[PDB]
């Protein structure tokens, strides 16, 4: 493709950096 | 039901968190809770004794059918201000888990008006400095805002720019002219949503809302100017950029204007008629709910992102007015008044977040009706400035008593998945402030007093 | 063969190029035309861009009569020869004083100086012996600057870790560690807001 | 040819009468019987020697160079051995080639110099280190020196500014506790993982640039500004990184200013 | 108008288009897999750059004349 998706790796993106900010300091 | 009856299902947790029990109403799927002080448990009694003793619902009630939709996790939440609405409570908060098929939403959840929110721009002059020409300054501000009901906006705009900025939000108000880059940072999803359709929104609404945009309607919508009263967070405060009493500050509160009442309808109608062949059934028939995954859940998705875009769009343009009425005012560029955005919080939004449960890390498509967003410090969706010391909330009221500038708790991430209020409600903000406060779901930063107000 | 002026010019391909190719010569050209040369703008270009058009030499010739070549098509060779002529002058008419003068042609005491140093400048011992060094680096170049020397006429409890590791003296290196990332990365928001404000004010 | 050769010889920089279009054009048509000309032929050829790796502007020797130097026009070696060309176009040909050559060997040994000294400081040695204090601090360069004697002498021209300034300037650590060998690894590990999640971020951040400057590209002004849009895009947006820099040689060198 | 917006801006090119214009061009490719390496060949060889100002020698004087 000439293109590629960038505001669904960019959510991609966003929803990585949450799973890394709780398994940081919110693992039980 | 008997009196007592009724209150053998309620109990309490701590000082400020009752708790009631399973059984208060038909299919519950989980207890639900508040956060109330002393003033406000004789206020919600009260409510509830009269309502088993009018065609609407206690708030405990509707907390309670709202317990009950399939796929919610955790509890259901009732804020500090939290009181009777359509569909579900207003001030009610529920987050419902996508990996469950049996998952739901709901347009009542988010809200008639989409994306309702308030934005704060500081100045860094002073109280004895707008005063002398607070009578000019009050004019200007209301001649240069078109507010009330029917006024059309000064900027003209069309078919294709309201595509535009449907499409993509601040980016097309920030690609114009109207909003510098500092305002995209200090907006909450900063400023647009990833996911949405223009196609998807009936043509309907963008006719109607086509002359709309940049005006605030009426309401509980205004663009008033305040003073700094207190600072109980020096470190918060001077993070903000408030670092002295007496500066002045700016808050826009508006809406979505057409756009997000005619999604909302057009949503529910056809919502009705699908959930006859989903095979869903509630305690209320102003409860709609249709499954995530299907054709109208998605469709009311986007068009209530569609009308979140329309608002931010419209906050926006509300701000560039604001800038231009002040810089021609004091005759000075408003780059020198240092005329910036503190932040830009919404509470009539469902939005995909990744809280955790139980220890369980689970993707929540949470709805916030009436209800603002906070999120703890080093959280990576706060902006550079607030990572230490938490995503400011902004509780705006009306004429009268004093909003309020709280920050976002560790605490609240964790118990009530970083929600807080947003105003008093259909109550005292002073009150609810404090059991915020004491519950440690908040700490407040700024008291901010108002000196005029711009309403319609 | 044209091996010394293309690699002066950062070619790709300095050892394979053939001037009697067909497609190859016109890529050469649209390179040394975007990337050496730039005469006109990028969307100006387009004629000249499209590659296996029929059409294409009567751009070419348009683009050699613009640029005032004395030479033509007629000897490809002639015209590889002075475009690459003109972009090595091209490239040289920046610096011409520096490029005119180009002509080829664990000690314990090393340790007690750092460790002195580093004394000197209130760097706390480590086990490697480069570590503090880099230390005094970073300090003397924040610190000790003619910026920093022309400009010099809350406790750390209240700040949020974020997390306990359960000890008392590694969660101040875990504050220092944080707060030093939040810098980096305020640093990194900064131009990008510079750039976004640059890009806009065009518009 | 004849404005081509005055712009080479005056970016080369030439003090003789070359300078007027005239005398040049006369010096090339009487050919090789003009003294100029020979001298300006071996003021080119020696350098050009000197240049290239193999290493009197008489016709067989400049010929021979011809040959070596992959000289490509079309029979200008042979003809130039035989000496029958006398057309003035052969001699600006000549004069613009060699000196062109000259340019590009110039400026192909300085970008190799560039680089070589880039790869030099690309290695992790206190060398670097050394260098940068010295640059900073107007000190001579400590590379080829005693040790003993660069470290005193940045230890004595520390002082000589340290008093000038008020002591409150340095300041304090902000890592006062003393830390045992022992917690430095716990250290480094901790360091390690926050510098991978805030490297997420800020791809993270960077994408949503990325997003917003497509938004932007769609313009209707955007199609026909493209010249000031990729002048004023093109080098702030490809210099952002989205490598972390933090270092437990930050840690060390940080100061209290930063922990207020 | 398009192509030229499309070579303008590798951020958003898709891995594949990259690689097939950098074997167009006959550009020689390592590490295929890293995007940073493919950016840094496209920014080195096929990226445009804008229109450069005119040079103070006797041929830009010519030119703006």
């Amino acid at each position: 493709d000439i293109l590629a998706p960038t505001v669904q790796e960019l959510a991609n993106l966003e929803r990585e950096a949450q799973t890394s900010f709780l398994h940081l300091g919110y693992l039980p | 039901r008997s009196y007592n009856d009724e209150l053998q299902y309620l109990d309490k947790i701590h000082k400020n968190c009752w708790r009631i029990k399973k059984g208060f109403v038909p299919n519950m799927l989980v207890e639900g809770v508040f956060y109330v002080n002393d003033p406000l448990e004789k206020l919600m009694f009260e409510e509830l004794r009269n309502a088993c003793r009018g065609g609407f619902l206690p708030a405990m009630k509707q907390i309670g059918n709202v317990a009950a939709l399939p796929g919610i996790v955790h509890r259901s939440i009732g804020l500090p201000d939290v009181h009777s609405g359509y569909g579900f409570a207003i001030g009610n908060m529920a987050a419902f888990d996508m990996e469950n098929p049996d998952a739901v939403v709901s347009p009542g959840g988010v809200g008639f008006d989409i994306n309702c929110g308030v934005r704060l721009l500081r100045t860094n002059l002073d109280e004895g400095d707008v005063q002398p020409v607070k009578e000019q300054l009050a004019q200007s501000l209301f001649d240069h805002i078109p507010v009330g009901v029917g006024s059309k906006g000064v900027i003209p705009m069309g078919a294709k720019d309201l595509e535009e900025a449907l499409e993509m939000g601040v980016d097309w108000s920030l690609r114009e002219g109207y909003a510098w880059a500092e305002d995209k940072e200090h907006c909450e999803e900063y400023g647009r949503m990833l996911q949405a359709d223009p196609n998807k929104v009936s043509s309907k609404a963008k006719k109607r809302g086509l002359p709309q945009l940049g005006t605030l309607g009426a309401g509980n919508h205004y663009a008033e100017i305040q003073v700094v009263d207190e600072i109980y967070n020096d470190y918060a405060a001077k993070k903000m950029g408030i670092d002295h009493k007496g500066q002045v500050c700016v808050m826009i509160h508006s809406g979505s204007r057409g756009l997000g009442h005619q999604v909302a309808t057009d949503a529910l109608v056809a919502m009705e008629k699908a959930m006859k062949r989903d095979r869903i059934t509630v305690n209320d028939r102003q409860l709609a709910c249709a499954r995530i995954t299907s054709e109208e859940g998605q469709d009311y998705l986007k068009g209530m992102a569609a009308a979140g875009n329309y608002a931010w769009v419209n906050r926006s343009s509300m701000t560039f007015l604001t800038r231009q009425a002040f810089s021609k005012v004091f005759s000075t560029t408003p780059d020198d008044l240092d005329m910036h955005v503190i932040y830009d919080v919404s509470h009539n939004i469902a939005k995909v977040e990744e809280h955790m449960v139980d220890g369980r890390q689970k993707t929540l498509l949470v709805h916030r009706k009436g209800s603002t967003r906070a999120f703890p410090p080093h959280h990576p969706l706060i902006p550079v400035d607030y990572q230490l010391t938490g995503q400011p909330v902004l509780i705006g009221g009306t004429m009268g008593t004093c909003s309020y500038v709280l920050t976002g708790t560790e605490q609240g991430m964790t118990e009530t998945f970083g929600t807080t209020c947003h105003g008093a409600g259909r109550k005292n903000v002073t009150d609810v402030v404090n059991t915020c406060h004491d519950a440690g779901i908040s700490k407040k930063a700024i008291k901010l007093r108002p000196i005029a107000v711009i309403k319609g | 063969m044209f091996r010394r002026k293309l690699t002066a010019l950062e070619y790709h391909n300095p050892t394979g190029f053939d001037c009697k190719d067909e497609t190859e010569f016109r890529n050469f050209i649209v390179w040394l035309e975007d990337q050496k040369i730039r005469h006109y703008k990028i969307e100006d270009r387009g004629n000249l861009r499209n590659i296996p058009s029929s059409d294409w030499p009567k751009y070419f010739e348009k683009y050699l009569q613009d640029v005032n070549c004395p030479f033509s098509v007629q000897e490809r060779q002639e015209t590889v020869d002075w475009l690459l002529g003109l972009a090595v002058r091209f490239e040289y008419g920046d610096n011409v004083e520096k490029y005119r003068n180009c002509k080829p042609v664990n000690n314990p005491d090393f340790k007690a100086g750092v460790l002195a140093l580093a004394n000197l400048l209130k760097i706390q011992r480590h086990d490697d012996y480069l570590v503090m060094l880099k230390a005094i680096k970073i300090l003397v170049q924040e610190r000790l600057t003619p910026d920093a020397i022309a400009k010099a006429s809350v406790t750390l409890d209240k700040h949020i870790l974020g997390f306990d590791t359960g000890d008392a003296t590694l969660n101040e290196a875990a504050q220092i560690l944080r707060l030093l990332h939040i810098e980096e990365l305020r640093e990194l928001q900064t131009k990008i807001n510079e750039a976004i404000v640059a890009v806009q004010a065009i518009i | 040819m004849e404005s081509d050769i005055l712009d080479i010889l005056e970016q080369l920089g030439y003090d003789g009468p070359l300078a007027e279009e005239a005398c040049l054009l006369a010096e090339c048509g009487r050919g090789f019987s003009s003294s100029e000309y020979v001298n300006l032929l071996t003021w080119l050829t020696k350098q050009l020697t000197q240049f290239t790796e193999t290493h009197t502007a008489d016709p067989l020797d400049v010929s021979r160079l011809l040959k070596d130097c992959c000289c490509p026009y079309e029979g200008l070696a042979s003809r130039l051995a035989n000496g029958d060309v006398k057309d003035t176009r052969d001699h600006l040909k000549i004069i613009l080639f060699v000196s062109s050559e000259l340019q590009s060997a110039q400026l192909l040994l300085s970008k190799t110099l560039r680089d070589a000294e880039e790869r030099e400081m690309r290695s992790c040695s206190p060398l670097q280190d050394l260098s940068v204090i010295c640059h900073t601090l107007t000190l001579p360069d400590p590379a080829g020196r005693d040790p003993t004697d660069t470290f005193t002498d940045i230890q004595t021209q520390v002082n000589v500014l340290l008093e000038k300034l008020p002591e409150t300037h340095i300041g304090a650590p902000a890592l006062q506790r003393s830390i045992s060998a022992e917690q430095w690894e716990e250290l480094e590990k901790i360091n390690s993982t926050l510098s991978a999640e805030y490297e997420c971020r800020r791809r993270m951040l960077i994408k949503r640039l990325d997003v917003t400057v497509q938004s932007f590209s769609w313009s209707d002004r955007a199609k026909v500004k493209i010249d000031q849009m990729a002048r004023a895009y093109q080098p702030k947006r490809h210099s952002l990184s989205v490598r972390s820099s933090v270092s437990l040689a930050h840690l060390l060198a940080a100061r209290r200013d930063i922990c207020n | 108008v398009s192509k030229v917006d499309l070579l303008l801006h590798p951020e958003l090119l898709s891995q594949e288009f990259i690689q097939l214009m950098l074997q167009e061009r006959n550009i020689a490719v390592s590490d295929p897999e890293d995007r940073d390496r493919l950016t840094g060949l496209y920014l080195q060889h096929v990226i445009p750059l804008p229109q450069r100002e005119l040079p103070r020698s006797r041929w830009g004087k010519r030119m703006e004349k």
